[PDB]
RNA sequence: AUGGUAGGAUAGUGGCCUACCAUGGUUUCAACGGGUAACGGGGAAUAAGGGUUCGAUUCCGGAGAGGGAGCCUGAGAAACG
RNA sequence: CCGGUUGGCCGGUCGGAUUUCCAACGGGGCCUUUCCUUCUGGCUAACCUUGAGCUUGGCGAACCAGGACUUUUACUUUGAAAAAAUUAGAGUGUUCAAAGCAGGCGUAUUGCUCGAAUAUAUUAGCAUGGAAUAAUAGAAUAGGACGUUUGGUUCUAUUUU
RNA sequence: GAAUUUGGACAAACUUGGUCAUUUAGAGGAACUAAAAGUCGUAACAAGGUUUCCGUAGGUGAACCUGCGGAAGGAUCAUU
């Protein structure tokens, strides 16, 4: 009889079975436990400002031979330490030190993106100026 | 049903005064009314000697509002029983029903004798107690 | 909270006033009067939005303070005085006389009446009791108290009220074959003869009603207003005569005259 | 202050309610009157909607009705002898409703003489005609007439002194008198 | 154990019509089985059937022509209002021009189109096409 | 705490409170506890059909005026201009 | 037997509809063992009647009223009472449209005039028709149903003497 | 009729504890993941060179080894 009950008064069993088995999912369990509000560095927001600690030369995974040019940043709202990847060619020459950067995710919904081992965020703005505007020389930085 | 006069106060119906001068039959003036809605006033209320201020027939309450039906599941209070109203609740997603129930504390007059398992119909009155808002008007099962 | 409300937002006002949803946050809240604020029409919306004799509430106040309009023979220089069902409204400049009756769409109609008819109104009795010193009274549907009534007048009858004196001219009883007006509910505005009434002890007596095209319907007894015997009514009915043509017949009738 | 609401109590299931609302004024409660005897002192209370309410403190006299005789006289109150709610009200001489008191009984004996012409316990022609015409009604009871020999009648307070200010009552009679007499003479 | 004798009847008829047989024995032959078969017979989906009276419940031998694709039961008997009939017919009929949803309404057992003519609804029993 | 009888208080009904009495009342059909990044509803977005997610926010109801508690005036406030 | 809708019919005006009509679908009345309860009155509904074919004298729902006896549900149909806005949608050239609830027509000087529809809105409560499908009850140590019986206890209580 | 004052109910708060729901420091551990041209063997995959795996117990630098009962997912569908 296909598993599940079929009787006309058996809605309670179907409801509680659906709740119990809804816990087996990924997105539902994450939303209902609220791990984004508790165990996420951004705390569930899309973006976050932080202060650059140092500049890292993280090497990519196999097979890929490169140095990926990320930075360590301490978040302003949490004080949490975070690694952020500075996206384009030559753009690490803007992100020097003690700066206010704005950070976003990479799009992989909390996962490390590519051959880059263990970074989950990218840099968007440095010192209030966006990184592509600096890269395309539309604008230029303040002194500090 | 062994004495009427058990409390420290004199139990009596208010403003029903029996004149000590006269001597007739029909020993005491007993006030009774019909509760309405086709409910018959029981003979045990008309002929009895109990006082029962919250009675729908001899006492000072009026029946107005909902008329409900339940089954007696408890008689362990004094002049008070708990009935159980069973209903089916529909859930639209799964397109079927589930068994639910509520417990209603109702006041029972000494005109009526209920046991556990009897079906009763009750009538809404004003608040009798902290939980009681209903009053037994007809016991018609066993 | 904390006391009675004095404002009335637009989109909360009764829909039959036909106030447009733009042009202001507020609607004219009817002041306390002879009629309930939902089943009422303030003189501001009657003078401005129905008769177009004014363009502003300021002009409605300017009309009212020179004592032009009077409602049921009394002057009433109040902007939000609730004029209700069967009230007469007299505009002595233009010598005009209106009665508030519903059209079949459920809204208050501009029903011009003659000068002989403005001398009375009908009232549905809401309760008959004995006041102090054993004097009986009736209470009509607009809250008029009339002392020493006829002993035959029970509830849900209509009494004809004189409006120069507050006296009762005659009265229509409640039984089968009586012409009724539906004031309330889904069928608001329809006129039909009563066929029979259902006892329903404990609440909400129903009454079955059929119009001149033999369409039956049923209504609670709260929304029924007897207006006479079948054939003659005791007042002049508005245009349409409470018939409730369907939308098919309505666009057919509109394509006749167009 | 004293609140009259039910939201501060437990549910019928026994759960503790959370504080939904601060104490509202339309659910208030006021301290008791505790009406003593002697030297009349009536305060006023302004209550909801205007609507004055008379707290009697320390009332002295009362209007008491003889129900079988159909009269009522303004009589002095001697003291409370019984209360079905509390014995400390009997001790402290507080006057509430349903308090069994002793009253003076001299206006009642004056009315009984002036109405029937026979004295209780142990001249003109018009009065003779009146007193002869209402004969065979001058035999009231044994218990009440023995109280009339003792000059103190048992009455029951039917008024609420803390609400109206007045302490009205009726003389105990019949089976209710026998019930309270068994209560009083009980050791 | 046997909860639905009508479901067992319709399953036996389906197995018979798959195998190409012209007859099938139904056991145990309730009233609803007779009325369901009478609905199938009036539209021309089965043919003649005979009720054998043993004294316990009855058996039925139905004669099968080649016209039936699938007769089914809907268990449980869901409560069906009048818009629900059109959603049920759209879900479980192969086209909008043939096939019948059979439903037990208070005016007897009938198909969905005669229920539309009488303006009556009820509980759904099965289907036939 | 659940009920009974009397009183008190209230605008009024009621364990609302007191005195005396009885031992009740809820719960696997989920009581009681915990959590809510929870004011509720009309409603919104996205959906073949069924659904899923949201609704602090133009209207309706509730609550609050830094946190608590108490009160005056008044028809109406436990009022915070 | 009888009427109800869609047809159908001389295409009657050259795409309008007078029903003697075929047909399909949907109801009602009566009989066939078919109780699917009726204690009091006015009024008599059909009606005994009926005038030579409008007459004076039979059955209470045919019209109500009064009381009295009531197995209990789930389900479904119809309807009432469900706030506007928002949703679907009718009318209307905001210059189009999103909108809005306006507007249109004259001799435009005394003016005249159509509108502001309608539908959806669960679950619960309420009124109603159905009675298939699922339940529930009943007469078995008869304490059963009847009853013109033949009575005895016992309770009211009118008009009246 | 003002100050002042007795009892009461309402009750903000305060002081001394004691529970639980929350953070920091923290000698040390104790793992897991990723990335890593490391060290020692070769447990599994072929009968992987002692068939493999399960449960349980003991032992051992490390894989693992050994006893007892089981499985074929075996290397045998097979001796009228
Ligand atoms: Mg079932
Ligand atoms: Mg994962
Ligand atoms: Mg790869
Ligand atoms: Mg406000
Ligand atoms: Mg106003
Ligand atoms: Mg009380
Ligand atoms: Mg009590
Ligand atoms: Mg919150
Ligand atoms: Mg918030
Ligand atoms: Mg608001
Ligand atoms: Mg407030
Ligand atoms: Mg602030
Ligand atoms: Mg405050
Ligand atoms: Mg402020
Ligand atoms: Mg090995
Ligand atoms: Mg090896
Ligand atoms: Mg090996
Ligand atoms: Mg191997």
């Amino acid at each position: 009889g296909k598993g599940k009950p079929r009787g006309l008064n058996s809605a309670r069993k179907l409801r509680v079975h659906r709740r119990n088995n809804r816990w087996a999912e990924n997105n539902y369990k994450k939303r209902l436990l609220g791990t984004a509000f508790k165990s996420s560095p951004f705390g569930g927001s899309s973006h976050a400002k932080g202060i650059v600690l140092e500049k890292l030369g993280i090497e990519s995974k196999q097979p890929n031979s490169a140095i990926r040019k990320c930075v360590r940043v301490q978040l302003i709202k949490n004080g949490k330490k975070v690694t952020a990847f500075v996206p384009n060619d030559g753009c690490l020459n803007f992100v020097d030190e003690n700066d206010e950067v704005l950070l976003a995710g990479f799009g992989r919904k909390g996962k490390a993106k590519g051959d880059i081992p263990g970074v989950r965020f990218k840099v968007v703005k440095v010192s209030g100026v966006s990184l592509l505007a600096l890269w395309k020389e539309k604008k230029e930085k303040p002194r500090s | 049903e062994l004495t009427v006069q058990s409390e420290r106060a004199f139990q009596k119906q208010p403003h029903i005064f029996n004149n000590p001068k006269v001597k007739t039959s029909k020993r005491t003036k007993r006030w009774y009314k019909n509760a309405g809605l086709g409910f018959k006033t029981p003979k045990t209320a008309i002929e009895g000697s109990y006082i029962d201020k919250k009675c729908p027939f001899t006492g000072l309450v009026s029946i107005r509002g909902k008329i409900l039906t339940g089954t007696v599941v408890s008689t362990k209070m004094h002049r008070t029983i708990v009935i159980r109203r069973a209903y089916l609740h529909y859930i639209p997603k799964y397109n079927r029903y589930e068994k639910r129930h509520k417990n209603v504390p109702v006041h029972v007059s000494p005109a009526f004798r209920v046991q556990v398992g009897d079906i009763v119909t009750v009538g809404q009155c004003r608040p009798i107690s902290k939980t009681v808002r209903f009053n037994v008007v007809k016991v018609s099962a066993a | 909270a904390r006391g009675p409300k004095k404002h009335l937002k637009r989109l909360a006002a009764p829909h039959h006033w036909l106030l447009d949803k733009l042009s202001g946050c507020y609607a004219p809240r009817p002041s306390a009067g002879p009629h309930k604020l939902r089943e009422s029409l303030p003189l501001i919306v009657f003078l401005r939005n129905r008769l177009k004799y004014a363009l502003n509430g300021r002009e409605v106040k300017a009309i009212l303070m020179q004592r032009h309009v009077k409602v049921d023979g009394k002057v009433r220089t109040d902007t939000t005085y609730p004029a209700g069902f069967m009230d007469v409204i007299t505009l002595d400049a233009t010598n005009e006389n209106f009665r508030l009756v519903y059209d079949v769409k459920g809204r208050f109609a501009v029903h011009r009446i003659t000068d002989e008819e403005a001398s009375y109104k009908l009232g549905k009795v809401k309760k008959v009791q004995l006041g102090k010193k054993g004097v009986p009274y009736v209470v009509t549907h607009d809250g008029r108290t009339i002392r020493y009534p006829d002993p035959n007048i029970k509830v849900n009858d209509t009494v004809k009220i004189d409006l120069a004196s507050g006296k009762i001219t005659d009265f229509i009883k409640f039984d089968a074959g009586k012409l009724v007006y539906v004031t309330g509910g889904r069928n608001l505005g329809r006129i039909g003869t009563i066929v029979h009434k259902e006892r329903h002890d404990g609440g909400f007596d129903l009454v079955h009603i059929k119009d001149s095209l033999d369409n039956t319907f049923v209504t609670r007894l709260n929304n029924v207003f007897v207006i006479g015997e079948q054939g003659k009514p005791y007042i002049s009915l508005p245009k349409g005569k409470g018939i409730k043509l369907s939308i098919a017949e309505e666009r057919d009738r509109r394509r006749a005259q167009q | 202050g004293i609140s009259r609401d039910s939201r501060h109590k437990r549910s019928a299931t026994g759960a503790k309610r959370a504080q939904f609302r601060k104490k509202r004024k339309f659910e208030l409660g006021r301290q008791p009157a505790n009406t003593k005897i002697g030297a009349k002192r009536i305060h006023s209370v302004r209550t909801r909607g205007g609507n004055k309410k008379y707290r009697a403190l320390r009332i002295e006299t009362g209007n008491f009705s003889w129900a079988s005789e159909g009269i009522s006289k303004k009589t002095r109150i001697a003291g409370v002898v019984y209360h079905p709610s509390n014995n400390e009200l009997v001790r402290t001489n507080t006057l509430t409703k349903a308090a069994i008191v002793q009253i003076d009984a001299t206006p009642f004996r004056q009315w009984f003489e002036a109405h029937y012409g026979q004295t209780l316990g142990k001249k003109s022609k018009n009065a003779e005609r009146k007193w002869a015409a209402r004969a065979a009604s001058a035999k009231i009871e044994s218990s009440v007439e023995s109280q009339f020999s003792a000059g103190r009648l048992y009455a029951c307070i039917s008024s609420r002194p803390g609400q109206s200010g007045r302490c009205d009552g009726y003389i105990l009679e019949g089976e209710e008198l026998a019930f309270y007499l068994r209560r009083l003479t009980a050791k | 154990t046997r909860s639905s004798v009508l479901a067992d009847a319709l399953n036996a008829i389906n197995n018979a019509e798959k195998t190409g047989k012209r007859q099938v024995l139904i056991r145990p032959s309730s009233k609803v089985i007779i009325k369901f078969l009478q609905v199938m017979q009036k539209h021309g989906y089965i043919g003649e059937f005979e009720y054998i009276d043993d004294h316990r419940s009855g058996k039925i031998v139905v004669q099968l022509n080649g016209r039936l694709n699938k007769c089914g039961v809907i268990s449980p008997r869901f409560n069906v209002k009048i818009g629900d009939i059109e959603k049920w017919t759209a879900n479980l009929l192969p086209a909008r021009q043939f096939g019948y949803v059979i439903l037990t309404t208070s005016a007897g057992i009938m198909d969905h189109e005669e229920a539309r003519r009488k303006h009556v609804s009820g509980k759904i029993l099965g289907f036939v096409y």
